[PDB]
């Protein structure tokens, strides 16, 4: 099948700005390409078809261009209603329909540094033979945040999972939660448990840390 | 206005079958080809199948060829999707979609509300709640672990605590069970005078659990 | 062609 | 052959309306029948077609699921049920006879048409404001805030016609129509000749005479 | 759906000329194409179908041509009865019917500069709470003219509508009206009101002005 890759996956913008997102196809599709808008909890909505033709009832500030393997959707000047997720879709002859992974259009705001917290596993969870350490990043912007776990000052990998909220409607910030899950026996073979946060709003990397048993 | 309503979703085990249905209203149903599109938990979109107005032609995505069967009944204005040999990968919201009608353009103008399909070997299990104890603002919260299926709802002090609350989206573990955390930022002044309790609800397991979150000993 | 036109013909002969 | 549309009028948004087209001097059951509408922008657009026996119905993309075409051959009449009307449906609606050829969807006969206006506005009489002249002078009357169309303006009860330009009405953001009517006269006649515009809005039963007098 | 576009949108000709208008489609319509004539206040009249078949009763001076995506309507010798608007219409199989936006055939004449008049809002309309300023462009040709409002020489945008008459039949000119509407609050917050008219028959754009509350 044909692979549709959108650029970028998250675009930051303010109301009034002009935004352009890119869609790239692994083989030529000519003009057989459509753009959709989707808002959380709803089905997609058709915006453009045949690369550049506006669907009926769509505001004129949406435009589209391209042919072959590169296409762009453009919003002439953003409105509050235009913050959502956008997918490209091809329907090339003798090629099965595929969609891009989507581009998230978020609201721009000033940089806010995260407040980082670390929580040891509670005493009752250890009694179940499982330990889960939690690293919390509250009300930060922008969305890009690197959380590195370090057990005994040894960088971990593959034993954690991250969960991030959607852009808060009130202050347009994000919140992240990384969960490091270990065995109870593997948890008590180590002393130092720290998570290291790298963000644009911090002059230094901040490290919240605890020592098992304190 | 045209209206599409899907039905037949639920939680099914891997390797078993499930028939989806989509009822059209206020639409010359027999005039249009109909599609199915699904949305995986990662919000990716995937076209499933198409059937022509008379049902004379059917096509399928390579991922479901031979296991899925699309069909329709024009006298009842109903579209069908027979799913067999289901896998975890088929977990998605399944929309029935109307073909726009443009001869050259295979675009979807009208979509249904979607119907949820969870493919899991896991059985309905209520959540275990553990506290993230706090130790001039402090952060505390609740860890809601190993439940199935979604969703759980988390409140704080029976709804009297809205500000600074964040209930993270559920994550699926390698065990086939879901886990999330809900946290609240509170005044460090308040920890020895005010009590903070989360109120986790898991309706599939008839679960309503509370847990008082106080600083560690 | 899986993306061929799946819809009916609206301009077929409608007369007797 | 004869086609006459009926059922038009003003309808509020979201409401419904049923148009009818009465065919005479024609074997009605033998032909497919269309509905074609024409927006104030003068653009034509096909709405729907029904087969000779109601065997099939096809609709324009913009009305699919809201409009319903139907026919009663025993009465030689075409029907069009319009539901959930939007502002974009305001147009003249013609019924059209399909030519009869197998491969040509063309309309040889049309009805006079019927106008459907989708508007929340109520019947309002216009306010007539004078446009006072400041060798050839210009004066006129500004006919404002009326609904629905039309109004008719005369000058001096019709005795003055040369040099009269009555502009087509324009629809305002308020949902009311408004137009101008002007006339070029010799400036030698400003103090001598009296100029009165006669405005009539039959939906309001309003007749207004406005004297346009010169300015200092 | 298929997009029908007609070239040009308006065409000036004189009686006896040979006129051709064109219709281009987004995709091929084979020869499933028709042409109609329409005059103001009347339903369309069939001229041509299947790209080139003359409808019975249509004068033989009409003829259609074209295949696939490009089509023409030709009037061999233009009669005074053929000044109207002409629409193309496709009925290609498996495509919902579409009309072109139309082409208006208009009578040719010499250039005539417009007479410009401006009208302050009447005293009567000021007792209403709304003030309408009107600029009148009388008896001009060709129809393409630009009107611009300047309130305190600040360019205005989006608070005016225009209205154009049909082509006069005595001298074939056009007249245009431009109504600038404000609140009474905004009308009294400014002093100088002007319309500036640009037209082919004018060497420089002529401006008509007035001041609020002054003779």
């Amino acid at each position: 099948d044909i692979q549709m890759t959108q650029s970028p996956s998250t675009l930051s913008a303010s109301v009034g700005d002009r935004v352009t997102i890119t869609c790239r196809a692994s083989q030529s599709v000519s003009t057989s390409l459509a753009w959709y808008q989707q808002k959380p909890g709803k089905a997609p909505n058709l915006l453009i078809y045949q690369a550049s033709t506006l669907y009926r009832g769509v505001p004129s500030r949406f435009s589209g261009s391209g042919s072959g393997t590169e296409f762009t959707l453009t919003i002439g000047s953003l409105q509050p209603d235009d913050f959502a997720t956008y997918y490209c879709q091809h329907y090339n002859s003798y090629s099965r329909i595929t969609f891009g992974q989507g581009t998230r259009l978020e609201i721009k705001r000033t940089v806010a540094a995260p407040s980082v917290f670390i929580f040891p596993p509670s005493d009752e969870q250890l009694k179940s033979g499982t330990a889960s350490v939690v690293c919390l990043l509250n009300n930060f912007y922008p969305r890009e945040a690197k959380v590195q776990w370090k057990v005994d000052n040894a960088l971990q990998s593959g034993n954690s999972q991250e969960s991030v909220t959607e852009q808060d409607s009130k202050d347009s910030t994000y919140s992240l939660s990384s969960t490091l899950t270990l065995s109870k026996a593997d948890y008590e073979k180590h002393k130092v448990y720290a998570c290291e946060v790298t963000h644009q709003g911090l002059s230094s990397p901040v490290t919240k840390s605890f020592n098992r048993g304190e | 206005q045209v209206q599409l309503v899907e039905s037949g979703g639920g939680v099914v085990q891997p390797g078993r079958s499930l028939r989806l249905s989509c009822a059209a209203s206020r639409l010359t149903f027999r005039n249009f080809g109909m599609h199915w599109v699904r949305q995986t938990p990662g919000k990716g979109l995937e076209w499933v199948a198409v059937i022509w107005h008379d049902g004379s032609n059917k096509f399928y995505a390579d991922s479901v060829e031979g296991r899925f069967t699309i069909s329709r009944d024009n006298s009842k204005n109903t579209l069908y999707l027979q799913m067999n040999s289901l896998r975890d990968e088929d977990t998605a919201i399944y929309y029935c979609a109307k073909d726009w009608g443009g001869a050259s353009d295979r675009v979807f103008d009208y979509w249904g509300r979607g119907t949820l399909v969870i493919v899991s070997s896991a059985s309905t299990k209520g959540p275990s709640v553990f506290p993230l104890a706090p130790s001039g603002t402090a952060a505390l919260g609740c860890l809601v672990k190993d439940y199935f299926p979604e969703p759980v709802t988390v409140s704080w002090n029976s709804g009297a605590l809205t500000s600074g609350v964040h209930t993270f989206p559920a994550v699926l573990q390698s065990s086939g069970l879901y886990s999330l955390s809900s946290v609240v930022t509170v005044p460090s002044s308040s920890l020895g005078t005010q009590t903070y309790i989360c109120n986790v609800n898991h309706k599939p397991s008839n679960t309503k659990v509370d847990k008082k979150v106080e600083p560690k000993s | 062609n899986p993306n061929a036109n799946p819809n009916a013909n609206p301009n077929a002969n409608p007369n007797a």
